[PDB]
């Protein structure tokens, strides 16, 4: 059983910059008769199913940009992205089909870019959720970089930690940013008691938190 | 149009079996091998095995021999994978792949993957709640959202105006809390579009065959 190995396991570069990535096999993938290496390279963008990039170690498949290039032979193989784009965010897997099939562990390409403060929005409970007895206050902190960001919830000025649920998107393929949703969930009774609800985002781009709030009894 | 069409999502009980179809159209189904590939949540890809539909001869990864069983129906151009006596370890996305054996030896076409969750937890449909913006001073683009709360299992798909609104959408990966998932999505559109026009969010939950549309009204 041919073992396959990729390095590095993660990888982060700027749009327009070159990036290479390595793939090793425990045995030679070259067939002496055909002169061909049975090593292929695939790209799996976030949410999507994988896509074939290169086969026979160096032959670029249809529907694949010319900036992708494969090279190597025997047991050492390389994938060059010659000018990385935002769209190229993905895990890249090499795979042998010389005997059975083995995929590498993957090389994650993260895209680095100029910092961005988050666009914060706060949403009171839907009238529909409050009818059912429940009360979720949601905060979207959109289009920020880098990915480290804290969120805090204040209730009538006092911090609240129980009942929060946080969720990060993968990096965006168009602008290289990240996003996060944070949801503070409560009963309707508990929600009905208090009046001011406040979502604070602490991010590298400011030392001052970005604050968004609303008053329940208002418009 | 070489297309590989895989069934929607599966909940299956521990100790039992799932049989999953991969329906092939756009080519001579018997001229190509079908490969099946596993992908656990936030993991690399793993090759399950391959079936030559012309002969029915199968090969596998030896980890899955006796766990996964591969068949093909030449009449209906449909490959199948059965997984028997399943455990939480079998929870994953499963792809089928067209496998150009004897020439490129690579998987040039991938189906869209079948999500398999192993649990005796019940199928629960989501509650979908509109997120209309409050009282605030935050004024050229408006951001709205949908809270999709209290469903099992994954996945749900979320679209805005049935897919018309594609740019400026962020759907956030669900989070499991106490046998129940919650997820959220946001859409960002011009202030000239809403509320003068309609922004509706479409929630499909194929496990419970739910499709809900939640119209985003103001206030």
């Amino acid at each position: 059983d041919i073992v396959m190995s990729q390095s590095p396991s993660s990888l982060a570069v700027s749009a327009g910059e070159k990036v290479t990535m390595s793939c090793k096999s425990s045995q030679s993938l070259l067939n002496s008769r055909t002169r061909k290496n049975y090593l292929a390279w695939y790209q799996q963008k976030p949410g999507q199913s994988p896509k074939l990039l290169i086969y026979w170690a160096s032959t670029r498949e249809s529907g694949v940009p010319d900036r992708f290039t494969g090279s190597g032979s025997g047991t050492d193989f390389t994938l060059t992205i010659s000018s990385v784009q935002a769209e190229d965010l993905a895990v890249y897997y090499c795979k042998q089909s010389f005997y059975l099939r083995t995929f590498g562990g993957g090389t994650k390409l993260d895209i680095k870019r100029a910092d961005a403060a988050p666009t914060v929005s706060i949403f009171p409970p839907s009238s529909e959720q409050l009818t059912s007895g429940g009360a979720s206050v949601v905060c979207f902190l959109n289009n920020f970089y880098p990915k480290d960001i804290n969120v805090r919830w204040k209730i009538d000025g006092s911090e609240r930690q129980n009942g929060v649920l946080n969720s990060w998107t993968d990096q965006d393929s168009k602008d290289s940013t990240y996003s996060m949703s944070s949801t503070l969930t409560l009963t309707k009774d508990e929600y009905e008691r208090h009046n001011s609800y406040t979502c604070e985002a602490t991010h590298k781009t400011s030392t001052s938190p970005i604050v968004k709030s609303f008053n329940r009894n208002e418009c | 149009q070489v297309q590989l069409q895989q069934s929607g999502p599966e909940l299956v009980k521990p100790g039992t079996s799932v049989k999953m179809p991969c329906k092939a159209s756009g080519y001579i189904f018997t001229d190509y091998v079908i490969s099946w590939v596993k992908q656990r949540t936030g993991q690399g890809l793993e090759w399950i095995g391959e079936i030559f539909p012309r002969s029915g001869s199968t090969y596998y990864n030896e980890k899955f021999k006796g766990k996964a069983t591969l068949t093909a129906d030449k009449s209906s151009n449909t490959a199948y994978m059965q997984l028997s006596s399943v455990t939480s370890e079998d929870s994953a996305v499963y792809f089928c792949a067209r496998d150009y054996y004897g020439t490129s030896f690579a998987m040039d076409y991938w189906g869209q993957g079948t999500s398999v969750t192993v649990s005796s937890a019940k199928t629960t449909p989501p509650s979908v709640y509109p997120l209309a913006p409050g009282s605030a001073a935050q004024n050229s683009m408006v951001t709205l959202g949908c809270l999709v709360k209290g469903y099992f299992p994954e996945p749900v798909t979320v679209t805005w105006n049935s897919g018309s609104l594609s740019s400026g959408v962020h759907t956030f990966p669900a989070v499991l809390q106490s046998d129940l998932y919650t997820l959220s999505s946001s859409v960002t559109v011009p202030s000239s579009t809403w509320p003068s026009e309609t922004v509706t969010c479409n929630v499909a939950h194929p496990a419970s065959s739910t499709k809900v549309d939640k119209k985003i009204v103001p206030r």
